């Protein structure tokens, strides 16, 4: 394959006058304006596809649980003796700018999921532990204590693993339309004070971790890290970049008295 | 039984490789996909359309303005504007070129620089634009920046000019983020002759400028961009 | 070799090779030809 | 002697001539089309009203001055009202189209002044308030009035912010939807084709809205020594192969 | 021995990856097979035989009665039953269809509604039902009624109807357990022109309704159902 | 007008059996041509027939 | 690949792509045709 010879020009046929009204951008190279040497392109822009864009793990979400006795615990979901997550790649932001470049996403997700405990004070040993991860899909009954029949999970994936290890799987794309939708300027039907641009579109399960051991002497704190990434990857309608800094999952909204995006120069307008 | 021996990096978890893994749904049938106009694959198909650049950077808070170059009536000589070329930074940084540019590590390519002019269509100019190669400091005159990749423009019915950086450079990558030794150049713009307005008209006049890559342009080592970051996780 | 019986459990796509900027550089409706005037 | 220049879109019982346009703009590359069976899910067999439907509506006119921070509508709401295309919305379940968008400026050759006419998919606009308020329906369904961004925050409303597009993007970026410049020196209109696109076959016409239009001012406008300073700028559009589908009652939306 | 590398989600367990195991059991010889009729091998072959539906709800313990839908002789114009199609839960939410339906998390297709008639034999009566599709409220009168889609049904010697809830959507998919967005429309019921009794006869009569699936139907993404629980674990 | 003016005007039919219309915006829903005043100095809108009745009195 | 030896030991089985409700919504002795009066 990335520039070919030319030489002198004085013609009639001026490549580089155009018309920006008209919303193209024509297709000028360098040589249609210096005189250029044949060079060869050397590279195919593998990189730059969306599959290898969208196609690496990110971490989506970062939650915590721990092991305790619950004898006494009124709320086990409030003493974080089990924990849920709504499934979302819009809550931690580095990858959410980089899916927010397009409108319309369509992919499998592979999820993986690291745990490692922590034990904040004093215990003769560290324990092992083992994870439960249920994916609870929307009109499933959800855990009330941290050993409901709800774990039984007959009807719903749930994974098993040791606390220090991950966890790996991978999920279809469960949508309900045709791809995901990044944006979407609508309600859920048209009443006066239903919330807007929050959809059931984009959503993606819901996800319930625990942990099977019963309780040690000492307490543990487990953290679970869930990484996401993209595979068959399909995206649509490019979008400008997001400028200013997000505030919410969900909406376009960013913060008030937040600071110039654009940067001053030093100087002029004719300053280096 | 078949004997294995299992090698060093046995159960690490890199975000980059990319293999098999059971799917947790097994048997379910995804919705049909339809047609949806818009369809992008590479980055690179989107960083050539052109989108303005904020050249007149001079404001203190974001406005519509610091995208407005003035021009001078009657002025002779004199200069329109000067740049740097580092795509990953400053003017540029903003704009949709610039914003992937950050993405990756390394860019190699042709860029194009176009200006569109607004003035009353009973006016007339000539302009100047000048690229300088690394290795020279920023034009201080147009005697001083003519001797270098420039194209006179007139300004005319047709509005707009197109102005190609040609890849000009020793080593064939250069860093996204603003390096030295891997520096791109200058770009100025001067009066040819002079902006001159109709009869019964008056005032600044202004160019607006756009940014895009040739169809030359490379990129490549994803990373990071400097461009977003967060203090706690959001919530709904 | 797939190992797996689902098509989501399949490792990352492969390489577009698509790439057709026409449809963002120029949705336009007549055909503009570089090196004509742009308007007529 | 064709002009990339003059033009003529005749559509249903109205037509439009400009003599000094610069080429259009077909969203994507793609030209608006009927619903095909290999997309659709409902069975209901579609309404096609056709030439009742498919004609130029020209909503009320605008007055850019000086101080215009630009306006922005919405599709399908801008057309709520007009005619039967209007009745049809509100009586079916589920409707869609694609539109002919054509929008009009003309000044004279002393004046100078530059506005952007763009088309975004899906623009989910940005509460002013931060946080995660929500905008309420009433303020993203404006009707032909369409919102003025140099009107005041309002509670319940987005914000009106132009270099951040009413949702946290920066102006200069607005390049990458399809749009086109009326620059008073070039121009006169700007005529942008929109498909329809949706990540489902057929949507609901009154809770969401798939593409607003925007008119920006960029270069200021300059009127010649004593000329009065403001210029009108009319929007005129109309609804392209347009179905409707799932008849009933008539639906009663907020306000 | 052969050099491998162990992937993270090694050791995992996961409830849906399907796998070979060794037999605890080697050698050993299950019974035969003798022939039983009514296999069955989908759920979708079973949601498609009809069930009764509890539309007379109305009650305050559990009876036989809230499956009976009374009708009143002589009144006119009127309104004989409504609910909404949330076929996940109310009066959907036990029959078989409704029951099902809650194993999956999307479904979408077309449902079949029909009404038996159980009055005197020498009665007649003329009955409207309405389908009104998302987006507008329960019909509040027969004209409101009757401009969506509906059935005129003439009770006669054929003693059910059957009245389809065509599939209406703009998403392909809704989800089992109620959701807005989702949501599916309502059914209403109303005096066409009006029930009347021979001679001799009194009082109310009722029609018996029933729910079952279209061929058409698709459900999707199975979890867990909202219709079963328990504290302890049972014992023998 | 001179040759450096510009306008744009909307010319509207309205077929019988409505009143004439009052304002532009009633006027648009009927045939109507948008002219743009240009170089090309006249504009030609068509009545077209539009009739139940397959003639009509000149009176 | 099965790598064990008995039955018992393999995956899941493959959709029966069976599907015939007809034994469970017409299980009448004499066939009812759709569109002919159910009692004749």
């Amino acid at each position: 394959t990335a520039s070919i010879s030319s030489g002198p020009k004085h013609t009639q046929k001026v490549p580089i006058l155009t018309a920006n009204e008209t919303g193209a951008t024509m297709p000028v190279l360098p040589s249609d304006s210096i005189e250029t040497r044949t060079t060869y392109m050397h590279f195919n822009g593998s990189e730059t596809d969306v599959e290898c864009f969208l196609g690496r793990a990110a971490c989506v979400h970062v939650t915590e649980i721990q092991n305790k006795d619950a004898t006494g615990i009124d709320n086990h979901r409030e003493a974080k003796l089990f924990n849920d997550w709504k499934i979302n790649l819009s809550s931690l932001v580095q990858l959410r700018k980089k899916l927010e470049l397009f409108t319309y996403v369509r992919f499998d997700s592979e999820y993986t999921i690291l745990a490692t405990a922590s034990q904040p004070d004093s215990a003769n040993y560290s324990s092992n532990l083992v994870v439960q991860a249920m994916y609870v899909p929307p009109g499933a009954p959800n855990p009330k204590e941290w050993d409901d029949y709800t774990w039984q999970s007959a009807s719903n994936p749930s994974v098993f693993f040791k606390v220090g290890d991950t966890s790996r799987f991978s999920v279809p794309y469960v949508g309900l339309a045709s791809a995901y939708n990044c944006f979407y300027d609508g309600y859920s039907h048209d009443d006066a004070e239903t919330q807007y641009g929050i959809t059931v579109l984009a959503h993606m399960g819901s996800m319930a971790f625990r942990i099977v051991n019963e309780h040690d002497e000492h307490k543990t704190l487990v953290k679970i890290r869930v990484y996401h990434r993209a595979k068959h990857v399909e995206a649509w309608i490019p979008r400008a970049p997001r400028a200013l800094p997000y505030t919410s999952i969900g909406r376009t909204n960013y913060p008030k008295n937040t600071e110039p995006v654009i940067k001053k120069r030093k100087g002029d307008i004719k300053s280096y | 039984g078949l004997p294995t021996t299992t090698l060093p990096g046995s159960g690490q978890f890199l975000t980059t490789d990319d293999r098999q893994s059971p799917s947790a749904l097994p048997n379910y049938e995804p919705t049909p996909r339809i047609h949806i106009p818009g369809k992008v694959h590479n980055l690179l198909e989107i960083i050539q359309v052109d989108t303005l650049i904020p050249m007149n950077n001079t404001h203190t808070k974001d406005e519509v303005n610091s995208y407005l170059i003035p021009l001078n009536a009657n002025r002779q000589n004199e200069q329109v504007f000067g740049t740097n070329l580092f795509i990953g930074d400053g003017v540029f940084k903003t704009t949709l070129l610039g914003e992937i540019v950050q993405y990756y590590t390394h860019w190699s390519g042709s860029l194009r620089f176009s200006l569109m002019y607004t003035g009353p269509a009973l006016s007339s100019a000539k302009l100047i634009l000048a690229y300088t190669p690394p290795g020279a400091r920023g034009p201080q005159d147009r005697r001083e920046a003519m001797l270098g990749t420039h194209v006179v423009w007139d300004i005319g019915l047709q509005s707009t000019i197109v102005m190609t950086i040609p890849w000009t450079s020793g080593v064939q990558f250069r860093y996204t983020d603003p390096d030295t030794y891997t520096s791109a150049g200058f770009l100025s713009c001067w009066y040819q002759t002079s902006l001159i307005l109709p009869p019964e008209t008056t005032g600044q006049v202004y160019l607006l400028s756009f940014i895009s890559a040739c169809p030359d342009f490379k990129l490549r080592l994803m990373k990071d961009t400097q461009t977003i970051s967060q203090t706690v996780a959001l919530t709904e | 070799i797939n190992y797996y019986k689902d098509a989501a459990s399949t490792s990352s796509a492969g390489q577009s090779l698509s790439m057709d900027p026409s449809k963002f550089t120029e949705p336009v409706k007549d055909l503009m030809l570089k090196g004509a005037p742009a308007l007529n | 002697g064709y002009s990339d220049r003059v033009q003529q879109i005749t559509l249903g019982n109205s037509t439009i001539t400009t003599q000094e346009a610069a080429n259009a703009v077909v969203c994507y590359a793609e030209w608006p089309e009927y619903l095909p069976d290999v997309d659709a899910s409902d069975v209901n067999k579609t309404s096609k009203p056709d030439t009742s439907v498919c004609r130029f509506y020209t909503l009320d006119s605008k007055t850019w001055t000086t101080g215009s921070k630009g306006w922005c509508w919405k599709l399908p709401d801008a057309l709520k009202d007009m005619g039967v295309f209007g009745q049809n919305m509100f009586f079916h379940s589920l409707g869609r189209s694609g539109y002919t968008v054509h929008v009009q400026c003309n000044a004279t050759k002393f004046h100078s002044g530059c506005l952007l006419v763009v088309v975004i998919p899906e623009h989910q606009l940005a509460s002013h308030e931060g946080g995660n308020v929500s905008v309420k329906y009433t303020f993203t369904h404006p009707g032909e009035r369409g919102i003025d961004l140099s009107s005041a925050n309002e509670v319940g409303g987005p914000v009106k912010d132009v270099l951040y597009n009413m949702n946290g993007t920066l102006l200069g970026n607005l390049l990458i939807f399809p749009h086109q410049f009326i620059n008073l020196r070039t121009n006169n209109t700007a005529t942008i084709v929109i498909p329809y696109i949706n990540s489902v076959p057929i949507d609901s016409m009154t809770r969401h809205n798939n593409v607003s239009l925007m008119v920006i001012p960029i270069a200021p406008l300059t009127v010649p020594t004593g000329a009065t300073p403001s210029l009108p700028i009319t929007v005129t559009i109309a609804p392209m192969c347009t179905e409707f589908s799932g008849i009933r009652s008539k639906s009663i939306v907020p306000q």
